[PDB]
């Protein structure tokens, strides 16, 4: 968990806490992911639909050559 | 679930607060103490706010009120 400066994130801009438009420091906390658990699974269940349905496309498309050969 | 677990963390120090102040009711000298809570709330560059809900709550800090006792 852990970034470095590159070429487009630009340059590292150094600040004090709670000066211009750093924000705050505070002890005795600490982050957790930015995540949301409902999202995540319900992506997870589209992104396994739209999975499913290109593998039917592709099997479509198998099935079409395969009927192309048997001439 | 987390604000859910800062109102729960809360809740519990109030209740540690309030069993210390009951348990020293002989203490001689002693002088109660009062849980101060405060609402938190994300301070992000884009922020969209209306439609942003709440952090839940912060314990700000447990006071030490310090009112004339009783004399014995």
């Amino acid at each position: 968990t852990q970034w470095d400066s590159t070429q487009f994130s630009g340059d590292k801009i150094w600040g004090e806490s709670n000066k211009g438009s750093f924000g705050t420091i505070n002890n005795g906390m600490l982050e957790q992911s930015n995540i949301d658990m409902t999202q995540e699974l319900v992506d997870l269940i589209s992104a396994q639909r739209n999975f499913q349905a290109n593998s039917r496309s592709l099997e479509v498309h198998n099935q079409l050559q395969q009927n192309i050969l048997q001439i | 679930s987390y604000v859910s677990l800062s109102g729960l963390s809360a809740a519990q120090l109030d209740l540690n607060t309030t069993s210390n102040n009951i348990a020293n009711a002989n203490t001689y000298g002693f002088k109660e103490s009062r849980a101060e809570f405060a609402d938190v709330y994300s301070n992000s560059l884009f922020t969209n706010a209306k439609t942003t809900p709440g952090g839940g709550a912060q314990a700000s800090q447990v006071a030490q009120q310090f009112h004339e006792g009783s004399s014995i």
